[PDB]
């Protein structure tokens, strides 16, 4: 039942349901918080 | 379909097998006096064959012997006609004809290592060229020299500038053992100019012939190769003055084992050598020449030079 | 059926004839449900709009023909046989023709394996001798075509003239092929044949253009098609590196025709040319359009 | 069917039949539908051109074959010990045979577990006592193999010189293999068949590519394999250092052969050199082509 | 059969399998090998 | 050379035919015995026709004669005979040249004509163009036969 539908699906991994905008906000959140406090504040 | 029509049909030939359609096949009725005929033509409209069907009361029978159709090829397109009497001849089928046999490629084909080869140069137009492969002193070390003073075309020879000795190897390579070197050669000073056969990919072993110039050293020498720019002397020298614009023919027959040199057209061996331990066959039959001077001038280059598979 | 022919010429020259009159002698029959077989696969390109989107354009795809065909003996040893034979007149790298006659005439397409070969049944197939083989085979040039026409103008004269006839008898543009001799300068037509795709169909009705005069020896092919580079010398020499930028633009547009005239200038010994001209067609089998 | 047998040689060396005859007599059976099992998958790359894509190249991939076999027995502990026996037969990290024998000879496919085998029915397999299992097994090289030729050239002479026949029956290139001894200076041949990969396809017709001298014991082989490489030292000396750049190029292509010549200089107790040929098909059978 | 399926789903383009993680990698390895060589030492 | 269990006269042809009219053919060759030795050149695909150079080996016949064929193991002689003693390893170029209309036999490496003979009366072009061998002996022992032979397209 579970291998070979959905169950297989969430294996396979954001080949259904999964978006964008999400992921390349958290990436970019990723690399403000690597980046932010070196930053010079001028 | 207002109008009669042919039946687009295909015939069948086999070599060393009789041509033959059964009458049943062509069945009908068929009055005195009328006659079938079989066309076979090619691809531009030529006719390459014809011949005559025996109509009966009801049957047309059609039977050649194989040297007749051993001719005609798969893909060759027919044309099967019958003429009642006082009529206009009326195709009944067309088609092409396929060939049910065994099928010999390698006999139509020929393969590019089953080929004679011919290679020819002339340094003319004051430029080395993408055929020639410099050897024993790396790139560049080739040039060409226009002989301007005198009456004379371009010849190439070593990078003087940078060498006074150099090899180049002919781009490709031979495909028979025996092999056919002409070379129209100038002398212009002292020097040394080999021409080389039976050369490996580096021209580390060869045959060649030695033409050697000088205030008394005019000779020529049967040598062996130790690379690109070495060689060992084979067998004794030959006096030989080299002028202007001559032409010497270097001749290796492999089934005699020989080396030969003739100058211009001399019916007998100004040269000769046999018996050379070098290796020969497959990867044994590049050429080339090669130049040696003690001064940085030209001594012997060849104006030109052409090659030749077999002897 | 007797009104078409479907014939495979191998990489190897090997002849069958998979439906029509003679089909199955060789023992490789076609199944049938071929695809992308007959109409040149074109996609459209749109370009938003205020009413929608608007036309861009059209591009030609490349064939991905997909064809079983079944082969067939009374015993599996010559079923073996049959199907070695089958598989050798096939490869990836070089392209077998896939030919097809009618009452138009016939036409040959360039096929190649595109991918491997899908045979025989679940069960092993010489229990049953008569297989099949599925075929993904494609067509890098996707138009059906015939022998392209050829003429040739031989002159001694110096300078000379000459008109070809040309007429475009299929359903797409078709390039021009050029053989011309040397020494001599030539003068080609680049004929736009109202053809606007640079927006010079009118302006480009009788354009000539003049190809770069050619030394001894160096015998040039002019090639119009995109494929290929235009000027090619048999000598070796860099013909199109003398030639200023200049190129032919314009193929020959369907249903169009003329003496397309060519011009030799300081030809000394008086040279010849020779026009090819391709019959492109996007189906098997069409009646000629005027 | 006696056309063709189907055999497998385990990890363990344990000998099973699954087809043809004597199938079956050591309890395990080979079922219908196997996939991936004939034709070497090769996949084609096409890139954008003026008509649609043009041919890019071709790549061959990994088998992947799936098919089920049946381990049957009269007594369910018999039929426990055979099914075990099957599953011993096979691993992850190192290969079995997968033999096929028909009238074309023997050839065989190294293939390894890709996944854990799905075995039984839904309920218990002691029930019945013929249960299927589902074998995904891989082939890392996706060519079926014949043994390949061997042969020796020893010479006590300083130098010498011989000519090794070699011809390729496959319809895919292969790669040869040399072990030379030492002391001694090497030449060995690295024809190009024609092949133009390197654009050197004529003027590599009859190259020759010189190894490095070799002191004592530094016995080599010299493996035109891009999978490994090519000069390996058997004591570990490092002598690709001393080999300038040199390399051999060429595999032999299908279809080519001659006597290529090997070359032995400054040997001063002889040399021995073994030439490898492998004999790589595409297809577990095939009739020969040329 | 391939017209109309996972063989058309191949010329749809990334609409099945296809994660984000390895892409936004790309992206980031070919930005870095255009701007790692010009990016001063200090 | 003929397999004299069972025959004493046997002619070959080369299973290819040349491209062009103009042909040179290079056989060495062993004189163990006494016999006829025939290179073929210009014949049809079953040998009717053709031109050849023949060395016959004997107590009074070591000669070199040009002959015009009859079929593959009849043939007939055209113009005088050239002395010549054949060695073992003994190399001979028979050359035919389509422009002259002339078949030519040289010895060795010298390049004078060991033999010559223009304007037969032979066919030419396409289907003629088939080489060939031929050895015809009384006894049943080897004569003159071939170690080695090449053949090039044109001269």
């Amino acid at each position: 039942s579970s291998g070979g539908g959905p169950a297989v699906v969430n294996n396979y991994g954001d080949i259904h349901t999964a978006n964008y905008d999400e992921f390349y906000k958290g990436q970019q959140r990723r690399e403000a918080q690597q980046q932010a406090p070196i930053l010079p504040v001028r | 379909m207002l109008s009669t029509g042919p039946i687009m049909e295909t015939l069948t030939l086999t070599v060393g097998s009789a041509f033959e359609i059964p009458g049943w096949k062509l069945r009908g009725e068929y009055p005195a006096g009328t006659t079938s005929h079989l066309v076979f033509t090619d691809a531009a409209g030529g006719t390459l064959g014809e011949f005559e069907g025996t109509v009966s009361a009801k049957e047309i029978h059609y039977l050649q012997a194989p040297d007749d159709v051993k001719n005609i090829p798969h893909g060759a397109n027919f044309q099967l006609f019958v003429t009642y009497p006082s009529m206009q001849p009326q195709c009944l089928y067309f088609g092409t004809a396929i060939r049910k046999e065994p099928r010999y490629p390698l006999s139509t084909v020929v393969s590019p290592e089953d080929s004679a080869v011919q290679y020819k140069a002339n340094f003319v137009g004051q430029y080395i060229g993408p055929m020639w492969k410099p050897m024993g002193n790396g790139w560049g070390s080739l040039g060409i020299h226009t002989h301007a003073l005198i009456s004379e075309a371009p010849s190439m020879g070593p990078n003087y500038s940078l060498f006074s000795s150099a090899a180049a190897r002919w781009l490709w390579s031979m495909n028979m053992d025996s092999v056919t070197i002409v070379v129209r050669v100038l002398n212009v000073g002292a020097g040394k100019f080999n021409v080389i056969v039976c050369a490996d990919y580096q021209m580390q072993t060869y045959l060649g012939i030695q033409f050697e110039t000088g205030i008394s050293n005019n000779k020529v020498h049967v040598i062996t190769g130790d690379g690109p720019l070495n060689w060992g002397y084979q067998g004794d020298a030959v006096n030989n003055t080299t002028a202007n614009g001559d032409v010497y023919t270097i001749k290796y027959n492999d089934l005699l084992d020989t080396i030969s040199c003739y100058k211009g057209t001399s019916l007998t061996p100004l040269i000769e050598a046999s018996g050379l331990d070098v290796p020969h066959g497959e990867g044994f039959r590049y050429t080339g020449l090669a130049w040696n001077t003690a001064l940085l001038s030209p001594g012997v280059e060849p104006t030109a030079w052409e090659a030749k598979d077999g002897v | 059926t007797d009104f078409l022919k479907i014939e495979l010429i191998g990489r190897d020259g090997s002849h069958w004839v998979l439906s029509g009159p003679g089909m199955g002698q060789q023992g490789v029959t076609l199944n049938p449900n071929l695809q992308q077989f007959y109409d040149a696969p074109v996609k459209t390109l749109y370009v938003p709009g205020p009413f929608g989107e608007e036309y861009a354009g059209k591009r030609v795809q490349r064939r991905e023909i997909v064809f079983s065909v079944q082969a067939y003996d009374e015993d599996p040893d010559t079923w073996s046989t049959v199907d070695s034979l089958w598989r050798w007149a096939w490869d990836y790298d070089e392209e077998s023709e896939l030919r097809v006659s009618t009452s138009d005439g016939t036409r040959f397409l360039k096929v190649r394996l595109m991918e491997e070969p899908k045979p025989y049944y679940e069960k092993d197939p010489h229990i049953t001798a008569d297989n099949p083989i599925v075929m993904t085979v494609t067509a890098t040039f996707p138009y059906w075509q015939d022998e392209p026409e050829e003429l040739i103008w031989t002159t001694l004269s110096t300078e000379d003239m000459t008109r070809f006839p040309v007429r475009n008898d299929g359903d797409v543009p078709v390039w021009l092929k050029w053989t011309l001799t040397a020494p001599g300068l030539w003068i080609l037509p680049d004929f736009s044949w109202g053809n606007d795709m640079y927006s010079r169909g009118r302006e480009d009705l009788g354009r000539t253009v003049a190809m770069p005069e050619l030394v001894a020896g160096e015998h040039v092919s002019v090639d119009s098609d995109p494929r290929v580079q235009t000027l090619i010398a048999v000598n070796g020499m860099p013909t199109q590196n003398r030639w200023k930028g200049n190129d032919l633009l314009y193929p020959l547009m369907p249903g169009k025709g003329a003496e397309i005239p060519v011009q030799l200038k300081n030809a000394p010994e008086g040279g010849a040319c020779k026009l090819t001209r391709p019959r492109w067609y996007s189906r098997p089998w069409s009646r000629p359009g005027v």
